[PDB]
């Protein structure tokens, strides 16, 4: 629906929608920008991520409310409405994964861009895995695992341990281990090693980079405090 | 209930 | 789109959507319930109001953000996107006003139901007036005024001064006077007289009714403090 | 900026 808008106008409107807290609009503008076929800048990648994380975050929060009501109940209405929200969440995940596969990831040559997109691929397979219950659930989980793993391999070879995308990737892969893969010891080990290796690299950073890194480092510490 | 990456 | 769902299922799903903070869904379910053609209970009227107030409230908040950006600017993108949000807000207002006209108000015989719906009619014409700039702006303002005025006439004859709907109506009509009609003295006079007449009727109330009334009385006081 | 009715 955004094929007739200029790329730069779509980007400008995505930023306006963020200020207006209109995240569905933001996501549609950023989807249109991606479909122009040009690679995304660092700032544009962040806009894409923020938009869809907010959209799917609201859907996940609703799904969790309805799932809890449904489990306490165990008429068809609660199940039906949970299924409606579930289907809409899966549709958004499929949309993002489709943008990544056509053709963001294959054109991402730099480590920063490629890791960013593989992290997103892991995240949206994780969100699919949160609601999955059928024949493909193990394959959905393994698709999340495989995307996170390739991103970690690249990030460990190509990025400093304090890089915010590397830190966020490890954070989310550790949540995957704890919440999805039923591997809490793997989750704890990854969070601790990531935190310790970033701590030892802080001395190389400017004050602004230091603020970025320690912000995500605190989320790793919050989880370790919750998990141990 | 654990924290994934967030702004 | 809700013609094939049972009325009771639409009501049950509206309550589920409220718990999930899915207010667009809530509004669509309540619209479907209204279109069944039966009158709405007290609780069902509240569900209808909550749903659309939340939907249009998000649109109004976005419109105000974009309008402020637009005025500070004075390319076409900011105006275009403000117009997009504006058109969507007007569409929701037209939808609500259409439900009221077809046929909620004409079938509302009781004072409580009729005043509730006329208050809504005033509110959604007020929201249209907040964004209106053309030939019909004075007529939009007068449509809000006329609906609020009929509701006030009925409420003053048929309801106690502490009735929560009577109090909320007077609150909103006072905001109309201040914000829309450029009549701040009318706004202040209405808020003060409403507050004083409710104060003098509190002694008749149960503890629960007292809590309901004083809650809205505080909003009247907040405005008077801001306005004087 | 004044308060209309709200829950
Ligand atoms: C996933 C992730 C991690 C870190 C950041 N970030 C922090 C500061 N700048 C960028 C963004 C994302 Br999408
Ligand atoms: C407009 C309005 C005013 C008051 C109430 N209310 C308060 C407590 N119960 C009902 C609802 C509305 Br929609
Ligand atoms: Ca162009
Ligand atoms: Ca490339
Ligand atoms: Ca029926
Ligand atoms: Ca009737
Ligand atoms: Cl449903
Ligand atoms: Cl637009």
């Amino acid at each position: 629906a955004m094929g007739s808008m200029e790329r730069a106008s779509l980007i400008q409107k995505a930023k306006l929608a963020e200020q207006a807290e209109r995240y569905e609009d933001m996501a549609a503008f950023m989807k249109g920008a991606v479909e122009k076929g040009e690679e995304l800048s660092c700032e544009e990648r962040n806009l894409l991520s923020v938009a869809y994380k907010n959209v799917v975050g609201g859907q996940r929060a609703a799904w969790r409310v309805l799932s809890s009501i449904e489990q306490k109940s165990n008429g068809p209405e609660v199940r039906e409405y949970r299924e409606k929200v579930e289907t809409e969440l899966q549709g958004v995940c499929d949309t993002v994964l489709g943008l990544l596969d056509s053709h963001l990831i294959k054109e991402a040559g730099d480590a920063e861009s490629r890791v960013f997109y593989l992290k997103m691929k892991g995240d949206y397979y994780r969100y699919l895995a949160e609601v999955a219950t059928g024949d493909d659930k193990k394959r959905i989980i393994d698709s999340a695992r495989s995307a996170y793993q390739e991103a970690m391999d690249i990030s460990k070879k190509e990025m400093p341990p304090t890089n915010p995308i590397r830190l966020g990737l490890a954070l989310n892969f550790s949540v995957f281990h704890y919440e999805i893969a039923n591997s809490p010891e793997e989750a704890i080990s990854l969070a601790k090693t990531t935190f310790d290796e970033a701590m030892a690299d802080l001395h190389t950073l400017s004050e602004d980079s230091y603020k970025d890194s320690t912000l995500i480092m605190q989320l790793l510490r919050d989880n370790l405090t919750l998990w141990t | 209930r654990p924290s994934s990456w967030r702004q």
